[PDB]
């Protein structure tokens, strides 16, 4: 199938409580494989998946160094951003970063990503061309001009087309028994009367990986998007995910409702009814 | 050949 | 601009009275990242609750999973208590085995 490698970095200032915390987490698809936290007793790049543990001591030593350097760069960025927005030294602010690569079934680059948000708002992003930037506002235009002057897009393009795709291919090979295995959902429909007139039908999906799933209710073959309560997909804590979808139905009309499930792990899509 | 270097905004 | 957490309380495995399991409190969709989460057993804080590493969705909102070992009974009530800058008081969501 298609795969992604992504690092999710958070830097958060805390005036009066030391320097900004930096945390970086790496994922292959929906599987975390590394973490760095500047607040850890002895900050190290640490393994968070079994197939990474084999990498060897230089993997750990140099990744630890790249993360410690990234801690300092994100603190520099937070100082600059406070200035660009004319903000006081009193407030806490957040810088987030997403970067990495997507590959197709043959391991070929599909697209690269390098984007940033400040206080939860999009700030700047590398365009799909990997050559040019999109800046959200006149503050991000300063970063854009600086990065154009320093030819940063060229460095990012070389990382995303070379190192990123090469490491993702090696992780997929080393973790093939888990990262290349789709676990289908286990499904059931529950029924709870709410009154004499109405009942809740709830369509369950449990134990699936990866997290991407489609769960719908239909009434007489018509999608019920507006009348369905769909909970966010949630982690079980054992690598797999859960989700449910519920509709309130008139008593006696339960068999007009079908729950439809699509997921990569299923040999074919499921149609479920109550009982 | 390791995780990504960042640049200051 | 701030975003209030969504809260879900659930078990890792289908709940069976007397069988060992994990109690999950999943908080998602929130901004900024500072959040206080407690798991409760009959109103009282559970000790040594673990959590996931802070991460976020592609809309930049944060998510965390808090979890602990537990053995459900017919008698014992479980809940999640959440505090965040968006909330005037803590939000309590009760564990319902059918949610």
């Amino acid at each position: 199938g298609s795969h992604s490698m992504r690092y999710f970095d958070t830097a958060m200032s805390r005036p009066g409580r030391g320097e900004p915390r930096f945390i970086s987490v790496g994922y292959v698809d929906d599987t975390q494989f590394v973490r760095f936290d500047s607040d850890a007793a002895s900050p190290r790049e640490e393994p968070r998946a079994p197939w990474i543990e084999q990498e060897g001591p230089e993997y750990w030593d140099r990744n630890t160094q790249i993360f410690k350097t990234n801690t300092q760069t994100d603190r520099c960025s937070l100082r600059n951003l406070r200035g660009y927005y004319n903000q006081s030294e009193a407030g806490s602010h957040t810088l987030q970063s997403m970067y990495g690569c997507d590959v197709g079934p043959d391991g070929r680059l599909l697209r690269g990503h390098n984007q940033y948000a400040y206080d939860g708002k999009d700030y700047i992003a590398l365009n799909e061309d990997l050559r040019s930037w999109t800046a959200a506002d006149t503050a991000a235009q300063i970063t854009q001009r600086k990065w154009e002057a320093a030819r940063v897009a060229e460095q990012d393009r070389a990382y995303l087309e070379g190192t990123c795709v090469e490491w993702l291919r090696r992780y997929l090979e080393n973790g093939k028994d888990t990262l290349e295995r789709a676990d289908p959902p286990k499904t059931h429909v529950t029924h709870h009367p709410i009154s004499d007139h109405e009942a809740t039908l709830r369509c369950w999906a449990l134990g699936f990986y990866p997290a991407e799933i489609t769960l719908t209710w239909q009434r007489d073959g018509e999608d019920q998007t507006q009348d369905t309560e769909l909970v966010e997909t949630r982690p079980a804590g054992d690598r797999t995910f859960q989700k449910w979808a519920a509709v309130v139905v008139p008593s006696g009309e339960e068999q007009r409702y079908t729950c439809h499930v699509q997921h990569e792990g299923l040999p074919k899509p499921l149609t479920l009814r109550w009982e | 050949a390791f995780a990504g270097k960042k640049y200051c905004l | 601009i701030q975003r209030t957490p969504k809260i879900q309380v659930y078990s890792r495995h289908p709940a069976e009275n007397g069988k060992s399991n994990f109690l999950n409190c999943y908080v998602s969709g929130f901004h900024p990242s500072d959040i206080e989460v407690d798991l409760l057993k009959n109103g009282e804080r559970i000790e040594k609750v673990e959590h996931s590493d802070l991460s976020f969705s592609k809309d930049w909102s944060f998510y965390l999973l808090y979890y602990t070992e537990f053995t459900p009974t017919e008698k014992d009530e479980y809940a999640c208590r959440v505090n965040h800058v968006t909330l005037s008081q803590p939000k309590i969501v009760k564990w319902d085995r059918d949610m």
